[PDB]
């Protein structure tokens, strides 16, 4: 409703870096808010794409940002009569970023890995890897839970069980309030997808440079499966956390699996031990239900609600014709021990091929009426197809079915405006939570500042 | 906390077999590699091999091939080392080891399990008093414990009374049997005036003999 | 007596005709004292209204092009007629309606393009062996249906990129079967092999020289290949006046739009041709798999009939996709493709067994209604599609157009066309809601309030600016 | 197999000292080394992994360095508990291999041995056996040598020696030499002697006695 579309702030990165592919707010030990920005194709040392991360101080005029530097060098370790290798070319550093406390977590889902032993090898595969930084102290750590030292022959003999070689750890990511990092790994267990969790504190204290294979014992991975419903389901494509079981001591996980069950799609809610609490099935095959998931209480009853985006949902139209426009589903959490039901609300896109629901961002309470609100992106939507972000206000009954405000992409065609979104933080300290929108295709980020209701 | 409780000391005959155990405490045995190491006084430390309790895959030093067999039962959080055709050279202390963070390191160790291979049957020690010859200001006596098996034995003077100023040397293997001695020193005013007795207990054969030292 | 014409008290000849299609207007000078100029045509003449002073539009419908339906689709460079009539003129007055008819035929011996798009992953090695005499076998069976057959061949596996593609050791790039005990082709996404030709032994000989490749994950990149085989017209060689059959054979799941991100590919598919002189799909490693909607748009735009010829383990999967891509057909492919010949022939029949009308550019005001006549002169009201038809059968439809009011534009035209058909019925509409005498009015007439008015169709009308 | 040469075998230092133990490998192991500690009559404790990294809980006075095939453990300001056995281990290759080890020992002032000789016991003799014992107590350093003479001539067979670990509160060593004969053989001779040879005295400290006499 009250985001200002007249005076925006633009941050920019190098051409072709895909600056804006992922972003998040970051507070330093003093509570000063900055913006961390991923740029998955930033040029590395050998003039080869490795991705990169930028830490933008807040300034109304915006501009350029300093790098958050990480080691971009391939590594080799000859140990235990084996040769360990990390490959960082085209690893996509910054394909995801998240901030928790004074710590930043940036992931390279396509970092490759291999182990050699005589004439055998594990195979060079994209295990993915995450880099952790404490900007104010210069501390650095890594987390790469899918790295292994088993040779090919073994996987083949065991029928490819517990095969974490194509994890792509960090494809998505989130951190619990308590500081547990939860990585999505859509390629885990031969493309079923798995989740890797470990306390940030333990990642730092157990990491040393040059080891490559080390134990983080407090870590916890999800499980393999023989159930075909899960094959190629990309469980972990998206991830989020929230409270869904009534017990404030336990934290629950929300995992997107957009191709679950032969591309029907699904999203699941789990306890911290990866036991399934609820499962929500997609509505239409190939709609990519679970592409994005968002958690926030929208009807002010203190119970977290779930939103799921299916950006390729095809809406039914006159004369038995379907039109791809994308859709978002709202599930309100019921009182006491009960299972989520049919969605309470369906939001459907309008622009053909617009991909409404590609990203969903909690805004907190934008107009300060006591109900939390959301922003939904349609990266190729709008009458011009340049991209749109639509705001929906919370209400006692859920969400308003019509957008209170629409933000049209200020960038040129192909910018993918809205592909990444983040709200619920007051960056300029005027008492109203603000919105940042990535346009990786244009290598830029836009900041919308919330203002008093007109 | 990480603790590796190894089984109790083993005492077996040559040609026999034994199976040591190492139980993970405060953690899951399946977490890391588990190694076994052999220690001897002269020969030093030798790496036997490792197992990955998660899957059962093992590696050995070709020196111990056919002798050592490493296994593990995640169910009981325990790892094992089986030794066959035991000989006198297999007599040593055995440790289970695991890494802290580094996959390939050797950081945490069990308390160790002693393995003694011998045909000797439980034999009671012969205790002999040692008085000097027929002068100085300070005097010295001794006690000789010969031909006992197996270890150990507890030696004291005047039933723990006389304590400070004593030297009980480590036992030594005298042809399948152990020998041990102890010296003690005092002043000529103390001996042979104050009675001094030697007290050696061999719990194995449950024999606790006592010999008072007599001048010549 | 007084009808709705008179009881409406219209002010002009124009407003008279908008009361009801049955109303007429008399522009006659010599009209009695209180005689209503807006009344039934019968009431007017009954009052000695000069026959020429009668303004009474009648809604009609006459054919302008009525070529007869062809009996054979062979011969000609497509002077074939399969819809009749081809063009009619339609005249309607305010809030009126008129009925007309269209005939549609499934002509015999119509040309046919069949492009064979084959999964060539390793599990299709046996299949590749089976079909090596298909070109000639298929020619023999389709010869019974058409005398203009053309066939072509294309192949696919998946995007040759990690993690779909094996990328070590170096030997695995040149021969993905290195770790096995044979040799296969390096990974490829989609390659066009044989452009549509009536030289069927070219098919046989091209196929004998083809081999499989090998990749890591079950779902394949067929949808990439369906897109290219569809939008690369000149290269595939689809003919204008022919049925286009795209035969897609696979035994596995498929990748779909948004999967590409697992290989760092986020650029959405642009629906354009990217197969050059080397005959490989060059955007395979840079552009995401296509979405169902996009595929549907291009298939429909190029009049391609997609046939999912898949094995029983994925038949439910592809039947369910088929339902999101209307006009697509599914056949059960044996594990070695030994039954693909009959499968294709059955699909061809099923395809030409339906006639479904489609309307284009219908003005807002105009609404249409249909009565179908399929099988045996059985009229099925409210229906505009027929089924269970055999090649050679003819169906017809009764249509009525109902105009609502009278639009600002008087000349519009829309199209009625069967889906997948070349021919169509062009309906040229003309809205008749004016009067002939209006084209000879008298502005500032000396009769009307002395200049302040205009004289038309008998009465006086207040001039412009008033 | 990779050979690990650990020097020195031992060193006699004092508290507050800063010492260094080196380890040499038969080939490059690129920091794939660990350092271990074994307090006297106890199990092992990890000190360092991957060349330079302190095991959790280990004091920082310990440090690791080196590269290629040469590495060092360095303890700054020795503590009382730091007196123990230290070993290195390479895990660059299988089989893992260890170093000879190093024993840190307390340094003190030299001290000649207190030699004492003890003839056989009555009981033992009336049993058919005869053992002459020799005690060399509280000396320093540890490098000592004992020699048995029967009637002036050296005797080597039937001798069993036993040493003690450095005593806690005086930092000296002790030894025990026992010659064992057969009653019959023991009576074929008259003079029995043991000579101690320590760095303290240039002349060997001697102690004798005569059977059939006192
Ligand atoms: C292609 O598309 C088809 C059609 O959608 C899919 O088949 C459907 O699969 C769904 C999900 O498995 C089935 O849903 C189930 O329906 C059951 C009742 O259906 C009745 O009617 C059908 C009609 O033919 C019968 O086949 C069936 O036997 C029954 O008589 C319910 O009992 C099931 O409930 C269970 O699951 C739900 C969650 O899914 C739980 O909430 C329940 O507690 C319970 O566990 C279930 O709802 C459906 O039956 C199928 N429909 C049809 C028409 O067959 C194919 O899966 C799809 N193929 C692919 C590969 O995509
Ligand atoms: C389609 O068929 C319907 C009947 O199913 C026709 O409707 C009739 O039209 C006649 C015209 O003379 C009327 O007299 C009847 O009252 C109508 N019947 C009903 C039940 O409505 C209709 O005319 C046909 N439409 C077309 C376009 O041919
Ligand atoms: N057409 C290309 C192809 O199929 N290449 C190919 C080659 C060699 C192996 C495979 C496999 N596919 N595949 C799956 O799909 C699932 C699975 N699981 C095991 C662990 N639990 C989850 C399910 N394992 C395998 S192994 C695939
Ligand atoms: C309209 O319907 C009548 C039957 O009521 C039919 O005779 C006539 O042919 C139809 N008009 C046209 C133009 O087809
Ligand atoms: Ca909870
Ligand atoms: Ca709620
Ligand atoms: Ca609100
Ligand atoms: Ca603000
Ligand atoms: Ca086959
Ligand atoms: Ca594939
Ligand atoms: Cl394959």
């Amino acid at each position: 409703l009250n985001l200002d579309p007249v005076q925006l702030t633009f941050y920019a990165g190098p051409n072709g870096s895909q600056f804006g592919f992922s972003l998040d707010f970051h507070k330093d030990s003093h509570g000063r808010v900055a913006i961390v920005v991923g740029a998955p194709r930033t040029l590395g040392p050998s003039q080869e794409e490795t991705g990169g991360v930028f830490l933008c101080p807040w300034r109304a005029e915006g501009g350029q940002c300093p790098s958050l530097l990480f080691d971009l060098r391939d590594e080799t370790r000859n140990v235990g009569s084996q040769t360990l290798q990390t490959f960082k070319a085209r690893q996509g550093l910054g394909a995801s970023v998240v901030s928790w406390s004074d710590v930043i977590v940036a992931c390279a889902p396509w970092q490759h890995w291999n182990v050699l032993e005589k004439t055998e090898e594990a195979e060079k595969t994209p295990v993915g890897s995450c880099f952790l930084a404490q900007p104010e102290s210069g501390r650095r750590a890594e987390y790469s839970p899918c790295r292994g030292n088993t040779l090919s022959r073994i996987y083949v003999e065991n029928d490819f069980s517990w095969d974490k070689r194509y994890c792509e750890a960090g494809f998505s990511s989130v951190v619990t309030q308590a500081g547990e990092l939860v990585l999505g790994a859509p390629g885990g267990y031969y493309f079923l997808g798995l989740l890797a969790q470990a306390p940030v504190a333990d990642i730092f204290s157990s990491y040393r440079p040059g080891i490559l294979l080390w134990h983080v014992s407090s870590q916890s991975l999800s499980f393999d499966s023989s159930n075909p419903e899960y094959f190629d389901g990309y469980w972990g494509y998206s991830v989020a956390v929230g409270e869904f079981d009534g017990d404030l001591n336990t934290t629950e996980y929300v995992v997107g699996a957009p191709t679950w069950s032969w591309t029907l799609g699904a999203v699941e809610i789990l306890d911290s031990y990866y036991q399934r609490l609820h499962r929500l099935r997609g509505e239409q095959m190939a709609s990519y239900f679970g592409h994005s998931v968002a958690v926030t209480d929208v009807n002010g009853d203190g119970r977290h609600d779930l939103l799921v985006g299916a950006p390729l949902y095809m809406e039914s139209r006159a004369d038995r014709k379907l039109a791809e426009v994308g859709r978002v589903y709202l599930f309100l959490q019921p009182r006491g021990p009960h299972a989520l039901g049919a969605p309470s609300l369906l939001l459907t896109g309008t622009q053909l091929y617009g991909r409404f629901g590609s990203a969903i961002a909690p805004l907190g309470d934008l107009d300060r009426d006591g109900y939390n609100d959301i922003a939904v992106a349609a990266p190729y939507g709008g009458p011009s197809g340049r991209g749109q972000v639509l705001v929906f206000l919370g209400q006692s009954e859920g969400l308003r079915s019509r957008p209170s405000q629409v933000l049209d992409s200020p960038f040129p065609t192909g910018s993918a405006f809205g592909f990444s979104l983040r709200g619920a933080v007051d960056i300029d300290d005027n008492g109203y939570p603000d919105l940042i929108v990535g346009a990786y295709g244009a290598n830029q980020v836009a900041v919308y500042r919330a203002q008093p209701v007109v | 906390e990480v603790q590796l409780q190894q089984s109790g000391a083993e005492l077996v005959k040559p040609g026999a077999s034994v199976k040591l155990s190492c139980t993970a405490s405060g953690f899951n045995i399946k977490d890391t590699y588990v190694h076994w190491v052999k220690q001897r006084p002269e020969q030093g430390l030798e790496w036997i091999g490792r197992i990955d309790p998660a899957n059962g895959y093992t590696k050995y030093d070709p020196k111990f091939q056919g002798k050592a067999t490493i296994t593990a039962d995640t169910s009981s959080n325990t790892a094992y080392l089986q030794l066959s055709s035991l000989t006198s050279e297999d007599t040593a202390v055995y440790y289970c080891v695991r890494p802290l963070y580094d996959y390939y390191a050797m950081d945490y160790w069990g308390q160790g399990t002693s393995v003694t291979v011998s045909s000797a049957k439980t034999t009671a020690p012969s205790v002999y008093p040692l008085a000097p010859v027929c002068t100085g200001s300070s005097v010295t006596l001794g006690c000789l414990v010969k031909g006992y098996f197996p270890e150990p034995v507890t030696l004291t003077w005047n039933s723990g009374s006389l304590s400070s100023g004593v030297h009980t040397f480590p036992a030594v293997l005298q042809s399948d049997l152990y020998t041990l001695s102890s010296s003690v020193t005092v002043t000529s005013s103390t001996w042979p005036s104050q009675s001094i007795t030697c007290n050696v207990a061999h719990p194995a054969s449950s024999t606790k003999v006592d010999k008072k030292i007599e001048p010549r | 007596g007084p009808n709705i014409c008179t009881t409406r008290g219209v002010s002009s000849c124009q407003q008279c005709l908008a009361v009801s299609p049955m109303c007429a207007w008399c522009s006659d000078e010599a009209l009695p004292l209180g005689s209503p100029r807006c009344d039934l045509k019968e009431n007017l003449l009954k009052d000695n209204c000069a026959p020429e002073s009668i303004e009474f539009p009648v809604s009609e419908a006459r054919v302008l092009e009525d070529r007869p339906l062809s009996d054979k689709g062979s011969g000609d460079s497509s002077q074939v007629t399969q819809v009749s009539p081809q063009r009619i003129a339609l005249r309607l007055r305010p809030d009126d309606s008129k009925n007309f008819s269209i005939q549609v035929r499934q002509v015999e011996d119509y040309p046919v393009d069949i492009y064979y798009l084959m999964d060539l992953s390793y599990s299709m090695k046996d299949d590749l062996w089976s079909i090596q005499n298909l070109g000639t076998k298929l020619a023999t069976q389709m010869r019974k249906l058409t005398s203009n057959l053309r066939i072509g061949f294309g192949a696919f596996v998946d995007k040759p990129v990690s993690p779909y593609m094996y990328i070590s050791p170096p030997e695995a790039l040149e021969n993905p079967c290195y770790d096995m005990k044979t040799t296969c082709l390096p990974m490829f996404g989609y390659k066009h092999v044989l452009t549509l030709t009536d030289q069927v032994t070219r098919f046989n000989e091209e196929v004998k020289k083809q081999s499989v490749s090998r990749n890591r994950d079950a779902p394949e990149g067929g949808f990439d290949a369906i897109m290219q085989a569809t939008v690369c017209d000149e290269k595939i060689g689809w003919r204008n006046d022919a049925s286009h059959l795209l035969v897609f054979t696979t035994d596995a799941k498929t990748h779909i739009a948004l999967d590409g991100r697992l290989a760092g590919i986020v650029q959405p598919n642009d629906g354009q041709c990217h197969v050059g002189s080397d005959n490989h799909y060059s955007a395979s490693t840079t552009m995401d798999y296509p979405s169902l909607g996009l595929m549907t748009e291009k298939l429909s735009q190029k009049n391609i009939n997609l046939i999912f010829a898949v094995t029983e383990n994925v038949v439910n999967l592809y039947q369910n996709y088929s339902e999101l891509i209307p006009g697509t057909t599914v056949g059960v492919l044996s594990m070695d493709s030994s039954n693909v010949l009959q499968l294709i022939v059955d699909a061809y029949g099923k395809i030409r067994s339906k006639v479904e009308l489609e309307v284009r550019d219908l003005p807002e005001e105009l609404s249409l209604s249909f009565n179908a006549t399929c099988l045996n002169n059985e009229v099925i009201p409210g229906l505009k599609s027929c089924m269970g038809l055999k090649i050679g059968d003819t169906v017809s439809f009764s249509i009525e157009a109902k105009v609502r009011g009278c639009p600002q534009e008087k000349e519009k035209s829309f199209t009625i066309k069967p889906v997948g058909f070349k021919d169509s019925l062009i309906v040229q509409v003309t809205f008749d809601c004016d009067c002939a005498c209006q084209a000879q009015a008298e502005p500032n007439s000396h009769r009307c309030n002395n200049g302040n008015g205009t004289f038309e169709c008998g009465v006086c009308r207040c001039g412009p600016g008033w | 197999d990779i050979l690990m040469t650990q020097s020195p075998s031992s060193m006699s230092v004092s508290l507050g000292d800063t010492v260094s133990i080196t380890c040499h490998a038969s080939q490059g192991i690129s920091s794939n080394i660990g350092w271990l500690q074994q307090k006297p009559g106890k199990s092992f404790m990890g000190l360092i992994y991957y060349g330079t990294n302190l095991v959790d809980g280990v004091p920082s006075r310990f440090s690791g360095s080196g590269s290629g095939a040469d590495y060092s453990l360095t303890i700054s300001s020795l503590d009382s508990e730091d007196f123990a056995d230290y070993y290195c281990v390479q895990y660059a290759q299988l089989p893992y291999t260890f170093g000879g080890g190093t024993k840190l020992e307390i340094k003190r002032a030299d001290a000649a041995p207190t030699v004492s000789i003890f003839p056989p016991s009555s009981e033992q003799l009336t049993s058919g056996g005869a053992s002459v014992v020799c005690f060399l107590n509280n000396f320093y350093p540890k490098d000592i040598n004992v020699k048995w003479k029967i009637d002036g001539s050296e005797r080597q067979n039937g001798v069993l020696n036993s040493w003690t670990d450095q005593d806690s509160k005086d930092s000296t060593y002790s030894m025990s030499s026992t010659l064992t004969l057969t009653k019959d053989e023991y009576e074929r001779h008259n003079s029995y002697t043991c000579e101690a040879t320590h760095k303290t005295s240039t002349s060997p400290i001697v102690k004798s006695f005569n059977r059939n006499e006192c």
